[PDB]
């Protein structure tokens, strides 16, 4: 009954699944999100221009929300309100962008509510390294940053504790700002105390106790996530090289076995060429894969200077050493692993996009109805 | 009928030897170290690999002397063998949590008597 | 739960293996015979630590095969009902949660999970949170559980978990 | 009884039950996947 005798068309109802329609103010937000995520890595909808494309996306989303429009319904009947035949994948792209923007808005609202509740709980508890509920607003605002926003939320939860009843080195925000700017605005803890003194005020008698806390704070810090994100994602010259068993098993059948010494493959080869991504995934499935940017050796050196004291005279030298140890620990925790995971996710997304595009092209080629009638009527 | 909560097991299993997560972890690690050497030997199986990475994520302590000390301080009590593994592995924070998780402890011992043990275990953790 | 018990097993040895390495061959066959298997009596066996002794091989009448009743000191893993263990969540699905109890995998249903832990299908990683989004549970997390049921699928143990008792989550 | 060192099932064991032009339907009991049975090419086999 709902599918057939529903007020809105089934196509629009299916298209706006996460988002049951668009509000007038939400039209602008959904359009902004669609514009942002239309073509980030590859060039898509650059036809429609940036502002013109955004306006058209907003118009299509609004038409769908109000008149329950559908993909083709707006592509044809709303040629003026949308890209006037700019591309075939107009209605579908707009619907996908609207769904994504609605999902991101919902996630941001949930995160903002969670941050507000956590801040209220912390105020009630500690108000009768502190726990300040100021990052909730930042997380709510960070709608575009989905993965980064989630990382920030998780770091905040792990730092404040997440319990629900019912001075060691540089500050995290300062270290993140320095890393983002590439210039160490703030040094390590410039105090005469050293790790020997610091390891007695926990009950361990070891000098890495503050190193663990520093590594955790660095890892669960949205600023660090933003800094690392894209740093390797935009450029990753993955060197394809078969392993000892992969050279024989692949037999040049996958990306990691076709080139015995064909290395230094950038993001362009994998994202732009979905075949390379598919071959890499297949090779890394069973035997092995050769996926390495090989560019850190020099990206990890620059951060080394930042966040550490410059002098070395006992207090100064010890502060520098402790900052270096904490930075190394944070790296080992969530700097190489996080970057590798982000690069792998990006490569998988690029391969999936290449496969989807190839399938769409094949379907368009093979679906065009071109029968052989009498006289080619 | 077989329910470890009520301290009942088959006769064959009653005479078993309990093992701790760290104990099994170090045993498997040593077995791997022995097997990797002596070339021309059948390599480990996915069962060994999965068990290794499963026990490695719950190694409360790496020191065999730590293992020995905890088992020695625990065996002096009147608790059954089954109580030696779960309680030594989970490492609950408070006696209330320990009692809730294991129904056997309910009424078996005093609150402070168990809380001191829990605190000692937490401290023994590395 | 892992345990260290003494088991017995017999293996026939083809006469082609007689020679200076007889005992070595017997040991090798025992290793590659009683590792990783499972039985409904003693449960799932991980590996063998050491061997107690080698019995007297009794050569069968009219057959070259000789059987050795060897007794080996190996470890075993036979989870029982009511035991509480700390596993790692492998996957989150609306149908249920999938974990990995070492050599065994359990599964918990949303019915077992309280109502507070809702679904997050909109977010890319399947996860469950609360209204205030304070507590978060996802994959690759050391989450505890209780073994409320057992099953052996022809030498393949597959128990069932539960999340009703308090203090079951992040430590 | 044959060994499968090369192919999709690297380092796999199992008894052969059915043959084909370029396929072999191996069978075993230790495996649990597909009811304890797998299939792999013929040229990737070795007489154990």
């Amino acid at each position: 009954n709902e599918i057939r005798a529903t007020d809105l068309p089934e196509r629009f109802q299916l298209r706006s699944i996460p988002v049951k329609g668009a509000e007038d103010d939400e039209l602008e937000e959904e359009a902004d999100w669609i514009y942002r995520n239309a073509f980030a890595t590859p060039t898509i909808s650059l036809s429609r221009k940036g502002p013109s494309t955004i306006q058209k996306i907003k118009e299509a989303l609004g038409f769908m929300r109000n008149q329950h429009f559908e993909v083709p319904f707006i592509a044809f009947y709303r040629k003026e309100y949308v890209e006037p035949e700019l591309h075939i994948n107009d209605l579908w792209r707009v619907w996908q962008w609207d769904e994504k923007w609605t999902q991101l808005r919902i996630r941001k609202e949930n995160l903002t509510r969670l941050f507000e509740k956590m801040q209220a709980y912390q105020y009630e508890q500690i108000s009768a390294i502190r726990a300040l509920d100021t990052t909730d607003m930042e997380r709510l605002k960070d709608v575009q940053s989905m993965d980064e926003l989630k990382d920030v939320y998780n770091h905040f939860l792990l730092y404040y504790g997440r319990d629900i009843p019912k001075k060691f080195g540089l500050t995290p925000e300062q270290f993140g700002e320095n890393l983002r700017d590439s210039y160490q605005r703030h040094e390590t803890e410039q105090f005469p105390a050293e790790p020997l003194e610091l390891a007695k005020d926990t009950p361990e008698a070891v000098l890495e106790g503050a190193r663990y806390m520093v590594a955790l704070q660095i890892a669960r810090e949205p600023l660090v996530r933003q800094v690392l994100r894209q740093t390797f994602q935009e450029r990753a010259k993955l060197n394809i090289t078969p392993t000892k068993k992969g050279r024989k098993d692949v037999d040049e059948a996958h990306y990691a076995y076709s080139f015995k010494y064909l290395k230094n493959k950038p993001v362009k080869e994998l994202r732009d060429d979905q075949f390379l991504k598919i071959c890499l995934a297949e090779d890394e499935g069973l035997l092995t894969t050769d996926i390495s940017i090989d560019l850190k050796g020099t990206y990890f050196e620059e951060i080394k200077q930042f966040y550490y004291r410059d002098e070395f005279s006992h207090q100064v030298q010890e502060w520098n050493r402790q900052r270096t140890m904490a930075i190394e620990r944070a790296l080992q925790q969530f700097l190489y692993v996080q970057m590798a995971k982000e690069l792998k996710n990006k490569l998988l997304a690029e391969a999936k996009e290449y496969v989807i595009k190839a399938c769409s092209r094949k379907l368009y080629n093979w679906l065009r109805v071109a029968p052989y009638r009498p006289d080619q009527q | 009928e077989e329910d470890a909560s009520q301290l009942i097991f088959p006769k064959e299993f009653e005479t078993a030897e309990t093992l701790l997560n760290s104990e099994v972890h170090m045993l498997l690690e040593h077995r791997k170290q022995q097997n990797e050497s002596a070339e021309d030997e059948q390599e480990l199986s996915e069962v060994f690999m999965k068990t290794l990475n499963y026990t490695a994520r719950f190694s409360r302590f790496k020191n065999r002397e730590t293992i020995a000390s905890v088992r020695s301080l625990l065996l002096q009590k009147k608790l059954h063998k089954f109580e030696l593994a779960c309680l030594a592995n989970l490492c609950p924070e408070t006696a209330e949590e320990s009692k809730a998780l294991i129904p056997s402890l309910e009424g078996r011992f005093e609150d402070e008597e168990l809380q001191q043990i829990l605190d000692d275990i937490q401290t023994k953790r590395s | 739960m892992f345990y260290h018990i003494s088991l017995e097993h017999e293996i026939l040895l083809h006469p082609r293996y007689f020679g200076p390495n007889l005992l070595n061959t017997v040991k090798q066959k025992l290793f590659t015979e009683v590792e990783g298997t499972c039985t409904g009596k003693y449960g799932f066996v991980i590996a063998v630590t050491t061997i107690d002794n080698i019995g007297a091989g009794v050569i069968q009448p009219g057959r070259g095969f000789v059987l050795y009743p060897v007794k080996y000191k190996a470890i075993v893993f036979r989870p029982f009902k009511g035991e509480v263990v700390d596993a790692v969540v492998t996957q989150v699905n609306k149908v249920g949660l999938f974990t990995e109890i070492g050599p065994m995998s359990c599964f918990i249903s949303r019915h077992s999970i309280p109502s507070e832990m809702e679904f997050d299908p909109n977010s890319n990683p399947p996860c469950y949170k609360t209204m205030d989004e304070d507590i978060v549970i996802q994959q690759d997390d050391e989450i505890r559980l209780k073994i409320v049921g057992t099953r052996v699928d022809k030498n393949d143990i597959f128990a069932i978990g539960s999340l009703m008792d308090d203090y079951l989550g992040l430590v | 009884i044959v060994k499968v060192i090369d192919g999709p099932h690297s380092g796999r064991e199992g008894e052969i039950r059915h043959l084909f032009r370029s396929f072999a339907f191996l069978h075993c009991k230790k495996l649990v996947e597909n009811g304890g049975m797998f299939v792999c090419k013929t040229r990737h086999l070795v007489l154990a």
